[PDB]
């Protein structure tokens, strides 16, 4: 603790640069550091929480901020089909005069948003810059009370114990009906009070918001129980959002589909919505045994679980105390389902558009969906990686005796077995039926392609009340109990928006839809091939049986026994990172181009195109690239110069992560060698001592910094390349 | 916008004199 | 403890013997630096804001004849004489200065003080008594300056007004 | 019947808070019913209830006196203390604006220093030392307690009373003293 | 529109977040 | 510096110590084996973590272990 790091003496002993870089990349390794205790790893997680929270009040105070101060909001609001919105001012001294122009959009050198902020804070009721700006501001108080709670739970007095951080029951009840439940019940309050008001043309600000009531009827139906009156008069299908012209008065409704002029959900659906949800996690918090003598014991619950043949064996005894022990197990469970909603955020907002407009913002709408399934995918790696670390770190096999976890170590090779089948299925079929495509439709034969319906996909669609493929079935029948259960209710609003080709409501699909779907179950089936053998290989292999002693990342175990390289569960995250990638890949290239032709209204290109991987090359790399890579020439530029210069940097990177990657430690250390040898044998410089001695990067290291270049380059292409693609067509 | 003159202080700030002296403060922390 | 702030406990690097000691550190400054810098810092920040505060009071009834015909207005004046090719030439005097009375050591890491407290760069040319309260009276003024030329510029920021018009009888 | 150990005094059936042992000025009845200082800090909480008591108290004085007259630059249209309409209109004079920053000024180089020598254990919660005409005389006598004691029970039917003033002006659209003379 | 006063009032609540932030730091 | 251990399977064939191009390694007497020694890691000071000794050891699993530790100018194989 007299030198970085002072959490790792072994570290701070090194005379090498190797200090420095291992010093920053186990900085927040907690578990690891010198002398720490599971008190202590706690109280600065839950500390390190604080800071984490504040951050992200700070940056969403910073987009208020620069947009009330730089923005256009309120020119945007007064014309939200042709002005674009504005992220922030531009101030950069290397721009020329020609740079100037292309940038200035009205009075100001700015960028364009794509962030979808503007859709958002207009839907949920801000209507000028005092309003962001004030949000700004109260962000920043928020920020800054975390950053006090923060400094003051590493306090002594203020230090919870072990025994406060395992209060499962008391968590669980406190987010459920608190966390989720309040603020859904919080939430439905604003949208009642301001933002249906404000879709109203009513301003309900702090001002007023006191007289002003949401309904004419006041609270009077709520406590009478004559809850109808609440639904009673919903704006009209005429409604000019923002004004009172077709308004109604209704603040919960359930109307289903879109407001035609906003192409977004309904504002008293959203209210009623989260009202319902509301209540559902304010009962559902209302489950477990805190101080009060009712409710469940978590642990009870689970033992209960044994299934009486003795199939699961002891079934769910010692799950509870292996959970509530490991910090890796439930990270790893928080990032599986924080993935899944990324995810479902992803497609529900795509399909349903909360937002006013912005079905009509493509290139937000591009942004935003590939934005939440990169995340997503992130998501889900580490989930898998805290998985495998949770084995080598935290599971004891003598705790977890004949249960479901040890259960799955004693059939792994079963399960990576089938997993290797479906993955290998799946690339052999897929990639076999898009060759055939390609090379039929290479000698001029398009109609000797193997173009198979998605009809089970397409059938759902017809569950769901689609009209378009002839399938009579539930939603999609007149007769069916289904369908006339709802008809009172969702199903007219509904059917509408499903019923419409025009929206993103269930897409309709072909054979294109089925290649690229296999694609996807490809990628999600490799992938967790990957990480689940990364996870159960984790503590030992044939290769190497006592890898757990050697922890979740080590370079290898050496060249003997045939050669360990990547044998670590680390290096399953490495290798299931470009998986990752790849199939998030398959997955945002589908949706955009998919989009990009449902937009210029020639589905007709997606649907003949997408069924061979020329299609895709030709069609949608090479025809979208051309605004991209003429955002400059010789000619001048434009405002896609940025777009195009990102674009060119993100190739660099990308290709720069291939030479930490493919070229490994012992080259370069070699190399260094010399170079050490010519400082100190080169006069005046020579006089310059370096203080660490200069080593070639570790071997994970370079796996590491290989892998970082490669995802910046891989994510920054795709950016440049999403976003430029659809500014420059629409 | 209203304070116009605010990038041509804050922009160098945060971008030159900022960075330098946190590279001269990570420096000295990590060499001593 | 603290004798300006009695319900709080005194900052414990701070000493009496310090020149303007009333024990005033509610945030703990001296307890995040070193005491010696921030010292060094308030006389500093003092001596500048002095001759600030001296510049706005004597550029109004008067503005040296070679500079004639520019405005005397914080932001005005500042931008004229940027164009002019004057403060670059005063910068340049100041980082000379800076360099010369430190002696190199300029830096929180490298700057030290010997034998010399903090303030006494070595400049008494009239040799005027120097260790004595009179260390206090500099501090007091400095201190006063400092809130001063606050008090101006944003005076010269509100209503576009000149330190001498304000307090004769004026209210927005 | 009455429980075995220490009993509660403001409550003879509720066991006696842990921290709560009746020595404060204004808390012989050790009242804590719902356990916030089992959970909480006492030295947080003292300081939030005394700052509560000051505020309120000036508050509650200030309808009052705003009722009974308003100085004539402020133009007050609202002659209703707590409306939205009165507090919205000294938002825009700037006069809110004002106190604002010396209240958030005194908060952020006073208030906050003052709750974390308290939190430390070198500060009783709510002292100041501010006592230039000695209405309380030596800090921690006999003479200070009762006024300690008084300050709060003042400040706990200010807190109250504000709620009264607030609500009942809400519906009546009235004076606190309006609604008094007239029924 | 959001004036200078306006811009220069989040600038402080900005530097109260930065002391409170290096306070956090420091103790973590 | 890296950790050596000799677990109790060695069958003392020496090909460990042969192999180690850093002498970390030496046999020693020990009746646990008919070879009448074991291998010994008495200068791991030394070790620089090539693992020649693991690929050199004959046993199902390795009766010597290296476990690559804290960093030092010889483990690192410095000549500056
Ligand atoms: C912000 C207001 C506030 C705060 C922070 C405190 C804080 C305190 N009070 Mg005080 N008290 C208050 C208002 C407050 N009081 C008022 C208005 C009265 C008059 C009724 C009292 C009467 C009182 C007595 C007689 C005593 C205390 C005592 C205390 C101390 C111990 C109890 C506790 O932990 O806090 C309580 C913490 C809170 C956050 C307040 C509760 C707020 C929640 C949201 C509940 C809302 C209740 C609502 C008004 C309906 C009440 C009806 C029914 C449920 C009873 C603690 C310093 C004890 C003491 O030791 O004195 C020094 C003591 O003996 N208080
Ligand atoms: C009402 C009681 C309550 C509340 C409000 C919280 C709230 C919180 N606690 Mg918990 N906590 C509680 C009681 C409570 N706690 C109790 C009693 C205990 C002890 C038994 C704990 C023990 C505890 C620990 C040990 C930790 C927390 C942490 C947290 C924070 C989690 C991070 C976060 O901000 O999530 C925000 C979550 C939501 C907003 C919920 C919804 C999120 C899902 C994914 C919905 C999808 C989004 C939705 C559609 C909205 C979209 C918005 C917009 C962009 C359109 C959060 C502030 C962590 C922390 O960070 O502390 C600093 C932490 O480490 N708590
Ligand atoms: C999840 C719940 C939630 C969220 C995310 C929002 C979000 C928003 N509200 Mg809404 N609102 C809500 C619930 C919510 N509200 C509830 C329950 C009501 C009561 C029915 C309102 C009534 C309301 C009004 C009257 C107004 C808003 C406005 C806003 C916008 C700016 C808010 C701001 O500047 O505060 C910054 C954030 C904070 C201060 C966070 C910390 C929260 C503190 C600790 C709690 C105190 C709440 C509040 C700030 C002050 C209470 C006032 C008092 C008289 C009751 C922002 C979009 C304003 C707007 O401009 O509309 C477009 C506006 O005028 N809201
Ligand atoms: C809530 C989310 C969360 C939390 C609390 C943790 C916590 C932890 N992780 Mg986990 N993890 C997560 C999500 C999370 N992770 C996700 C989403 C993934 C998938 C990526 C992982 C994958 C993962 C792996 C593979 C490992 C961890 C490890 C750890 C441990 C800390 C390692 C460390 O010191 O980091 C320090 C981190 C760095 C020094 C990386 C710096 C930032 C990177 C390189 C991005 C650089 C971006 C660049 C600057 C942008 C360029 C811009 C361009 C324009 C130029 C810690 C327990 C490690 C561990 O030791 O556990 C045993 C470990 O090996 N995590
Ligand atoms: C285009 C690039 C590419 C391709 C085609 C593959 C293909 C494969 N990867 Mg690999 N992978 C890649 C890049 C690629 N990877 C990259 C960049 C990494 C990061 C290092 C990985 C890391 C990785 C890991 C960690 C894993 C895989 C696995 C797989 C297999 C997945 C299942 C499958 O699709 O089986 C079907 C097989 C194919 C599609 C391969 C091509 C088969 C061809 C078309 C047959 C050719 C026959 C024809 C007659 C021509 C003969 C030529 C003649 C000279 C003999 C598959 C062999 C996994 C696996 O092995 O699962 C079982 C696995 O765990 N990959
Ligand atoms: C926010 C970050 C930032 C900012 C504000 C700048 C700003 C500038 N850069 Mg850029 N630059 C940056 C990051 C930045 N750079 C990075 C990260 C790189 C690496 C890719 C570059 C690579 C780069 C190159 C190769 C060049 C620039 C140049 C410039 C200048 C062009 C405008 C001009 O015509 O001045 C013309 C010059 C002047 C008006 C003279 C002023 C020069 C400085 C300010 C002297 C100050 C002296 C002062 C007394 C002491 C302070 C010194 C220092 C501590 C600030 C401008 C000062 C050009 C330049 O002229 O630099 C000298 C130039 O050739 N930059
Ligand atoms: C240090 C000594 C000092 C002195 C003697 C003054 C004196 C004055 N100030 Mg200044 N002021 C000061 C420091 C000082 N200020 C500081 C540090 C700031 C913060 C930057 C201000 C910010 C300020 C503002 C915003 C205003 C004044 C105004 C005034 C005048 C008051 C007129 C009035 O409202 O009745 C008066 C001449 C007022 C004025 O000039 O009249 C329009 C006024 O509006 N002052
Ligand atoms: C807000 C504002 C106000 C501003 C008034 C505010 C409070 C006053 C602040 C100014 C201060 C006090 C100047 C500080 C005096 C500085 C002088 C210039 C010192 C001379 C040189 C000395 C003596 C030392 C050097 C030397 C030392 C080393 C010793 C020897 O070697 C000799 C020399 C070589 C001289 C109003 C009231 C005008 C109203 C307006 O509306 C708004
Ligand atoms: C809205 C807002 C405004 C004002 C905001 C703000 C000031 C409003 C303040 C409201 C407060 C003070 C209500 C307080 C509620 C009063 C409670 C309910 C009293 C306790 C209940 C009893 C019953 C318990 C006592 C007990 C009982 C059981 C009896 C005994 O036996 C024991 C004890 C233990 C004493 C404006 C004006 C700024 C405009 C802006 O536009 C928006
Ligand atoms: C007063 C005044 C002025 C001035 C002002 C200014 C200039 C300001 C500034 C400001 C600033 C300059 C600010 C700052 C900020 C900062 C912050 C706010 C930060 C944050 C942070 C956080 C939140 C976190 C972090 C972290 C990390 C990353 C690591 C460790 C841990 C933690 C978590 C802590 C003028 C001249 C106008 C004049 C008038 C008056
Ligand atoms: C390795 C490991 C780990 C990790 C894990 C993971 C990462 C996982 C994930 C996973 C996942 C990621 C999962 C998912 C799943 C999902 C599901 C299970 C779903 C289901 C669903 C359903 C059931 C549906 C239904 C429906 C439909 C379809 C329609 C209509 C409606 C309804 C609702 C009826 C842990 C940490 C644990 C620990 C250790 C080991
Ligand atoms: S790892 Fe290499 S240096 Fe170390 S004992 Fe084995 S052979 Fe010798
Ligand atoms: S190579 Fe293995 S078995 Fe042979 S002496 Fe060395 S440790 Fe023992």
């Amino acid at each position: 603790t007299t030198k970085f790091p002072k959490f790792s003496q072994a570290l701070a002993s090194d005379p090498t640069t190797r200090r420095i870089w291992y010093g920053i990349a186990t900085a927040h390794d907690f578990e690891t550091h010198d002398g720490m205790t599971e008190e202590n790893l706690y109280q600065k997680i839950f500390a390190s929480h604080f800071g984490h929270l504040a951050l992200i009040f700070l940056w969403t105070s910073g987009n208020l901020f620069h947009v009330a101060w730089q923005g256009n909001f309120e020119q945007w609001i007064a014309n939200p089909l042709k002005t674009k919105p504005l992220a922030h001012a531009i101030w950069d001294p290397h721009f020329g005069q020609a740079a100037l122009k292309a940038f200035t959009r009205g009075e100001t050198v700015a960028n364009i948003s794509y962030s979808g902020l503007y859709h958002w804070w207009y839907t949920i009721g801000l209507r000028n810059n005092v309003e962001l700006y004030s949000g700004a501001l109260g962000l920043l108080v928020l920020s800054a009370v975390f950053l006090l709670a923060g400094w003051l739970h590493i306090q002594p007095k203020f230090k919870p114990s072990l025994s406060w951080f395992k209060n499962n029951e008391s968590r669980l009840n406190h987010h459920l009906a608190g966390l989720f439940g309040v603020s859904s019940l919080a939430w439905t309050g604003h949208l009642v009070h301001v933002a249906i008001p404000a879709s109203r043309g009513q301003h309900v600000g702090w001002d007023n918001f006191i007289s002003v009531a949401p309904h004419p009827a006041g609270l009077q139906p709520f406590f009478t129980g004559n809850w109808s009156v609440y639904a009673q008069s919903p704006d009209s299908m005429q409604h000019v959002f923002g004004t009172n012209q077709g308004a109604g008065t209704a603040i919960l409704t359930f109307l289903g589909g879109f407001h035609p002029q906003t192409q977004s959900l309904w504002l008293t659906d959203m209210a009623h919505h989260h009202l319902a949800i509301a209540v559902i996690f304010i009962v559902a918090g209302h489950m477990y045994r805190t101080n009060f003598g009712i409710g469940h014991n978590l642990k009870t619950i689970l033992e209960a679980h044994r299934p009486p043949s003795g199939r699961l064996g002891k079934g769910h005894i010692g799950i509870y105390q292996t959970l509530t022990n490991s910090l890796h197990f439930q990270l790893g469970l928080a990032l599986a389902c924080l993935s899944v909603v990324t995810s479902l955020v992803a497609q529900h907002m795509y399909a349903m558009p909360p937002y006013a407009y912005m079905a009509y913002d493509y290139v937000t709408q591009a942004a935003l969906y590939t934005h939440h399934q990169y995340i997503a995918g992130l998501l889900i790696v580490g989930a898998f990686a805290h998985g495998a670390i949770f084995f080598i770190r935290d599971y004891d096999p003598e705790q977890n005796q004949d249960n479901v976890l040890a259960r799955m170590l004693t059939h792994k090779e079963a399960i990576i077995s089938h997993l290797s089948w479906v993955s290998l299925f799946l690339g052999f079929h897929t990639l076999g039926l898009y060759v055939h495509n390609d090379v039929v439709v290479a000698f001029g034969n398009p109609e000797k392609q193997i173009l198979i319906e998605p009809i089970f996909a397409q059938w759902i669609q017809a569950t769901s009340g689609k009209a378009l493929y002839g399938f009579h079935v539930l939603l999609s029948s007149s007769t069916s109990n289904a369908t006339t259960a709802a008809q009172q209710l969702w199903l007219p609003g509904w059917l509408e928006a499903i019923n419409n080709e025009s929206n993103s409501l269930f897409l309709t699909i072909g054979p294109g839809d089925f290649l690229v779907h296999h694609a996807i179950a490809l990628g999600l089936h490799t992938t967790t091939l990957i990480l689940v053998k990364g996870a159960l290989d984790a503590r030992g292999s044939k290769l190497m049986p006592d890898k757990k002693d050697f922890g979740y990342s080590f370079p290898c175990d050496g060249p003997g026994r045939g050669g360990t390289c990547d044998i670590s569960a680390w290096d399953a995250f490495y290798l299931a990172m470009f998986w990752m990638l790849n199939t998030i890949g398959w997955i945002t290239f589908y949706w955009h181009w998919k989009h990009l032709s449902l937009w210029q209204g020639n589905v007709a290109q997606f649907n003949e195109s997408s069924t061979y991987l020329m299609g895709w090359l030709r069609d949608y790399l090479w025809l979208n690239s051309s605004p991209l890579i003429n955002g400059y020439n010789p000619y001048g530029m434009n405002s896609l110069s940025v777009w195009a210069w990102m674009f060119l940097f993100a190739h660099l990177v990308w290709a720069t992560g291939f030479m930490f990657l493919i070229s490994w430690r012992g080259y370069w250390q070699e190399l260094i060698e010399t170079l050490a040898w010519a400082h100190e044998r080169t006069p005046l410089a020579n006089l310059i001592k370096w203080k660490d001695k200069p080593v070639a990067l570790s071997i994970v290291q370079a796996r590491l910094v290989g892998l970082v270049h490669f995802t910046v380059g891989y994510i920054l292409t795709y950016a440049a390349f999403v976003i430029a693609s659809t500014a420059g067509k629409f | 916008m209203s304070a116009s003159y605010l990038p041509s202080i804050l922009v160098p700030t945060v971008g030159l004199i900022l960075p330098f002296a946190t590279m001269a403060i990570l420096f000295v922390a990590i060499e001593k | 403890q603290s004798p300006a702030m009695p319900f709080l406990s005194k900052p414990p690097n701070l000493s009496p013997d310090m020149p303007g000691y009333r024990g005033f550190d509610p945030l703990r400054l001296s307890d995040a630096f070193d005491v010696n810098w921030l010292l060094e810092g308030e006389v500093k920040n003092g001596r500048v804001a002095m001759l600030a505060c001296l510049h706005f009071f004597v550029t109004e009834y008067y503005q040296f004849p070679f500079y004639a015909g520019a405005p005397k207005l914080a932001a005005p004046a500042h931008d004229y004489f940027v164009k002019s090719g004057a403060m670059i030439q005063i910068l340049v005097f100041i980082g000379f200065l800076e360099m010369v009375l430190h002696r190199g050591k300029v830096l929180y890491s490298d700057m030290e003080w010997k034998g010399r407290k903090p303030g006494e760069l070595g400049f008494n040319p009239l040799n005027l008594p120097n260790d004595k309260a009179m260390k206090d009276r500099e501090i007091n003024n400095g201190r006063l300056a400092m809130l001063g030329f606050a008090g101006i510029i944003h005076g010269e920021f509100l209503n576009g007004k000149m330190p001498i018009e304000q307090i004769t009888n004026f209210q927005p | 019947q009455a429980p075995s150990g220490a009993a509660m005094p403001s409550m003879p059936f509720l066991k006696r808070p842990s921290k709560l042992d009746g020595s404060l000025p204004g808390g012989e009845g050790c009242f804590d019913p719902l356990g916030f200082t089992e959970v909480f800090s006492l030295e947080w909480m003292r300081e939030a209830e005394v700052k509560h008591c000051r505020v309120a108290m000036l508050a509650v004085l200030g309808v009052i006196a705003q009722e009974f007259g308003t100085l004539d630059f402020y133009h007050a249209q609202s002659k209703l203390q707590l409306s939205p309409d009165l507090h919205n209109q000294f938002v825009q004079n700037g006069a809110l604006q004002q106190v604002l920053l010396f209240v958030c000024a005194w908060e952020f180089f006073v208030g906050l220093p003052a709750l974390i020598e308290s939190l430390e254990g070198r500060r009783e919660p709510g002292y100041f030392g501010f006592d230039p005409l000695k209405l309380g005389g030596t800090y921690g006598s006999a003479q200070w307690k009762r006024m300690a004691a008084g300050e709060l029970r003042n400040g706990r039917l200010a807190m109250i009373a504000f709620g009264g003033f607030f609500h009942q002006q809400l519906l009546t659209k009235q004076g606190i003293i309006e609604q008094l003379t007239h029924f | 529109m959001i004036t200078d006063n306006q811009v220069f009032v989040a600038l402080i609540m900005a530097l109260v977040c930065g002391y409170l932030a290096v306070k956090l730091a420091a103790q973590l | 510096a890296h950790t050596v251990k000799i677990y109790d399977n060695c069958i003392g064939c020496t090909q460990c110590v042969r192999a180690c191009p850093l002498d970390v390694l030496e046999m020693v007497p020990w009746d646990g084996c008919k070879a009448g020694q074991m291998a010994s890691a008495p200068r791991t000071e030394d070790c620089v973590g090539c693992k020649r000794c693991e690929t050199a050891c004959p046993t199902d699993f390795l009766s010597i272990r290296v476990y690559l530790g804290g960093e030092t100018t010889r483990s690192m194989g410095l000549a500056y």
